[PDB]
RNA sequence: UUGACCUCAAAUCAGGUAGGAGUACCCGCUGAACUUAAGCAUAUCAAUAAGCGGAGGAAAAGAAACCAACCGGGAUUGCCUUAGUAACGGCGAGUGAAGCGGCAAAAGCUCAAAUUUGAAAUCUGGUACCUUCGGUGCCCGAGUUGUAAUUUGGAGAGGGCA
RNA sequence: UUCUUUGUAAAGUGCCUUCGAAGAGUCGAGUUGUUUGGGAAUGCAGCUCUAAGUGGGUGGUAAAUUCCAUCUAAAGCUAAA
RNA sequence: CAUUGUGAAGAGACAUAGAGGGUGUAGAAUAAGUGGGAGCUUCGGCGCCAGUGAAAUACCACUACCUUUAUAGUUUCUUU
């Protein structure tokens, strides 16, 4: 365990020079190797919400496009000819459903830039449509990796203080620990310094 | 460790009541004496260490105890031998951290 | 086995032992002992004191009340020669000394170097 | 001095045998009479090896279905599957 | 005793203590003659462990031999036989060296009796032993029943039949199942083994 | 200046000992080739002949850092057997043990590593005497860089009680 | 058969307690050569490396891990077959 | 490899701090990054909801890669 609540309880608060969106990062460091088989993965369960200004370009048109109005953010339908070359740019996640399974012509022209390819690594064609929506929306990096690492979500905006992020620290930092070998270290999220904008470093 | 009074399987043998001899000691040939012991301890510290146990020390601060025990492995004979020593230098260090 | 036995009161230690050996490690059980220890010149000294040739060795480990403050003023001089200068001459090497005619070279070298 | 002792039945064989031998033997005191005894020439061929009786030459059948070979091919059949159930239980009690 | 101290020492070879006295020693014992008498034995406790007691008639001498292979004396390596047989260079003298330098000393000195030897120093040239001797005259050893068993006539030289304890090691003298060959010597098993017994009604 | 100590010498010093012979057998070292393989080089002949060193009436070995896997045995040696077998081998030619079992003979032990420390109690030699394969007294010397007693792993030691 | 009484000496045995020293350029390992029926190496020897103390050796297929069994090397004496 | 020891320097290499800069495309800049979303700030400059480009751009929370350099521990060589 990381914290039984030390050092990081309550100091979130009184350093509200701005009480804005305060959104930190969770990075530190592990080096792999040039493979791309098992490094940036995990998709984890945190509670927390975000309060993001994120799109969903949900692909279903039954009139339960606006029960995905309440579900979701924004209904897409499959009229793809020329919607769509330089657009999805600011997204946290994305969802599609029944319709999206052969769409390969409006694929690689513009789903190369953030490169959000229907692979193995961006599962939307979705029949689970209620339940990874409002809590599962918050961040949480199913990316792929550079050469070395990438590890990025935050665990907490500021107006969340960490009474929930002693239940959320290890669900979340026993990550890659379901796939990838040991050539890391045990839950090396290690030396952290919690600052969205305002907040100060804090070394163990 | 009773027989099962066949002549086959994992305990074969004849049931045999049997009587659990007295100890012989030349079973505790290898056991440390306090005289020796002490002997041994005071040798070291007016000994110090060889050139390939320094080596070891070293070995263990930087490149790790496995590399340790194949330098270990290399320079004396065996693997046991090898994890002997490595772990006598570890309780070396831990006494010159303390010290 | 008396020093063992924390018997001993005052050992000698004689100095030129041929295979040192035998005697290295008489200083540190002493001090290890907390019995008060002197190396001392003449093992052929400590045979004339006990009627040998040479002995390589002595200790007093019990004396009669008439000096033992001869014995307490001695070992508070002996102490402070060899137990409490001993985890310093512990760390120091000895020898390396030059014969006379390269220590001349040497300071001759010096003395070249020297100029400013 | 370099044999020892597992067995109780040797053991009090060879008690018994030891004091039937004091039993049969005399000593001459150290000094004296010397009192003459007519020696014979083998405490072996007096003491004969007997190789103890193990059973009984009659007894009753007692018969409770095992047929005496699937009890032997059972042993064989654990001796040779031991370790690999072990190796089986290991694995299934650290699967979490 | 510091008997206990000194064999714990003595295993510590490549301390700077024992490598710097070994480093005099053996520079010591080049610059005196290859055997010499020494006065006392160099490691008391290790010869009184072999057997040694500073009591009239036990003498330690001290002897160094040459290292390495033992060339084929042959002229020009011309070996005259069979390729498996022309080998000069790498090949080993089945007696150790300690061996042969007590049987040289037993040589030099033959009014005395070798009972054993040890190991005291080595360079890249010589390596050096000092062996143990008893005087089988001296009525110190005619008398002490513990020691004249060496007075008997079939205790003349030990080391030259291979009776002392290197001479056992290297004879293979031990129990066991890996000596089979070597137990109670190896021209008698073989002997026992190649013979042919036969019986007046042949079996 | 005097007296030790250590090391090394020298004596037609006192007293001793080694050599050499023999070598059938014994303990080691060294060490071939002819031969066989229908040739021949590994192999074999052979861990042999020759060569060298060293003993005795026997020598060597020997009281487990053994064999085993059994209800376990129990120093060494030799015989019968294991066995021409397991195994080795241009897996060719050929070579090739050991445990158990029966028997012959049987025998066990002792030093180092402990403080005698309220007493180096130990020993060679010289000399006088005597009952002389030696003993007693005395005197040097050896020896504490350890001679005696006590203990040898099967145990054993130090205290306490009977 | 006889003389000396060795000996206020020595030895053995029961129970409780504290202990229990046990052999190093050796063991072992690598390599080279030789040898063995010994086969991923039977023994020996040279060179290099070089230990430990609930340790070490062996358990006839190399290695790691977990056990078990069996002895106690690197010092020595000893008749008979 | 051993015999084979004692010193000085220099070059590394591995550890320990710091340091800067980097291509096509075009947004608003020779654009190698990240998840986030518009703010602390002398600017209202830079980003934001704005265009657009392979990428969002303050910012790193950690460096994706260097050596071009500096301090101290280790060892590998060279010279003397
Ligand atoms: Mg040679
Ligand atoms: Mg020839
Ligand atoms: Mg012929
Ligand atoms: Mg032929
Ligand atoms: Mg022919
Ligand atoms: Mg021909
Ligand atoms: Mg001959
Ligand atoms: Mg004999
Ligand atoms: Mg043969
Ligand atoms: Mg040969
Ligand atoms: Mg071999
Ligand atoms: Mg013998």
């Amino acid at each position: 365990v990381k914290e039984l609540l030390k050092y990081s309880n309550e100091t979130k608060k009184r350093n509200f020079l701005e009480t804005v969106e305060l959104q930190v990062g969770l990075k530190n460091y592990d080096p792999q190797r040039d493979k791309r088989f098992s490094g940036s993965l995990k998709l984890p369960n945190c509670p927390r919400p975000n309060m993001s200004i994120c799109i969903f370009g949900d692909a279903f048109d039954v009139d339960r496009a606006k029960s995905c109005g309440v579900d979701a953010m924004s209904v897409d339908d499959l009229k793809k000819l020329n919607k769509n070359k330089k657009l999805i740019k600011k997204l946290s996640k994305k969802y599609n459903a029944f319709i999206a399974s052969e769409v390969l012509i409006k694929q690689v022209p513009r789903l190369l830039g953030p490169q959000l390819s229907k692979a193995g690594k961006f599962p939307t064609p979705v029949s689970h449509n209620d339940d990874l929506y409002g809590k599962v929306t918050d961040v949480r990096s199913t990316i792929k990796f550079q050469l070395k690492k990438v590890l990025c979500l935050a665990v907490a905006v500021g107006n969340v203080e960490m009474e929930e992020d002693v239940l959320v620290n290890q669900i979340l930092m026993s990550v890659n620990f379901f796939v990838s070998l040991l050539k890391k270290n045990w839950q090396n999220v290690g030396s952290l310094v919690v600052k969205s904008s305002m907040g100060p470093a804090f070394r163990l | 460790t009773v027989k099962t009074g066949i002549a086959i399987g994992l305990n074969k043998g004849k049931k045999v009541t049997s009587m659990t001899p007295a100890p012989k000691i030349s079973y505790k040939k290898g056991a440390a004496s306090n005289r020796t012991k002490f002997v041994r301890s005071l040798v070291r510290e007016i000994a110090g260490l060889s050139p390939y146990e320094r080596r070891l020390i070293d070995l263990i601060r930087n490149s790790g105890e496995k590399r340790a025990r194949k330098v270990a492995k290399k320079r004396l004979g065996s693997f046991t031998r090898a994890k002997a020593k490595v772990e006598e230098m570890n309780n070396i260090i831990a006494a010159s951290r303390r010290h | 086995a008396l020093i063992e036995n924390k018997k001993a009161k005052l050992v000698l230690i004689a100095n030129d032992v041929d295979p040192i050996e035998l005697v290295v490690f008489l200083p540190a059980l002493c001090k290890k002992m907390g019995v008060p220890y002197a190396i001392v010149k003449g093992k052929a000294r400590l045979g004339t004191l006990v009627n040998q040739k040479t002995s390589a060795v002595a200790a007093l480990t019990e004396v009669r009340a008439e000096d033992e403050a001869a014995l307490a003023k001695l070992v508070s001089t002996i102490d402070a020669n060899f137990a409490d200068k001993y985890d310093e001459v512990k760390k120091h090497w000895g020898g390396g000394i030059l014969g006379n005619k390269a220590q001349a070279k040497m300071d001759k070298r010096a003395k070249n170097s020297d100029s400013a | 001095h370099r044999r020892q002792n597992r067995n109780q039945e040797i053991f009090d064989a060879n008690v018994q045998r030891l004091k039937e031998y004091q039993s049969k033997i005399i000593v001459f005191p150290r000094n004296g009479k010397a009192p003459e005894a007519e020696q014979v020439l083998s405490a072996a061929a007096t003491f004969p090896i007997a190789q103890p009786a193990t059973d009984v030459e009659a007894r009753a059948v007692q018969d409770n279905g095992e047929s005496a070979f699937r009890t032997l091919r059972l042993a064989r059949s654990e001796k040779k599957f031991r370790g690999i159930r072990e190796k089986r239980a290991r694995e299934k009690a650290e699967a979490e | 005793g510091a008997y206990k101290y000194l064999e714990e020492l003595q295993r510590k070879k490549q301390s700077d203590v024992l490598r710097f006295l070994q480093r005099v020693r053996v520079w010591e014992y080049r610059q005196k003659n290859v055997i010499h008498r020494a006065a006392r034995p160099t490691r008391p406790d290790k010869a009184r462990r072999l057997g040694y007691k500073a009591k009239q008639g036990f003498v330690i001498y001290r002897v160094r031999v040459r290292r390495g292979n033992r060339k084929r004396p042959v002229p020009k390596g011309a070996t005259y036989g069979k390729p498996t047989n022309q080998g000069v260079n790498e090949l080993k003298y089945q007696r150790s060296l300690r061996a042969t330098a007590e049987e040289r000393v037993g040589r030099r000195a033959a009014n005395l009796r070798v009972l054993n030897s040890y190991w005291v120093n080595q360079d890249s040239t010589y390596k050096y032993f000092e062996v143990i001797l008893v005087d089988p005259q001296h009525k110190a050893i005619r008398r002490d029943a513990r020691y004249n068993w060496i007075c008997d006539p079939v205790h003349k030289h030990r080391e030259a039949r291979g009776l002392t304890a290197t001479g056992k090691k290297s004879r293979g003298i031990n129990k066991g199942h890996k000596f089979n060959n070597t137990k109670a010597g190896r021209r008698k098993t073989w002997k026992r083994q190649n013979t042919l017994s036969l019986w007046r009604y042949r079996k």
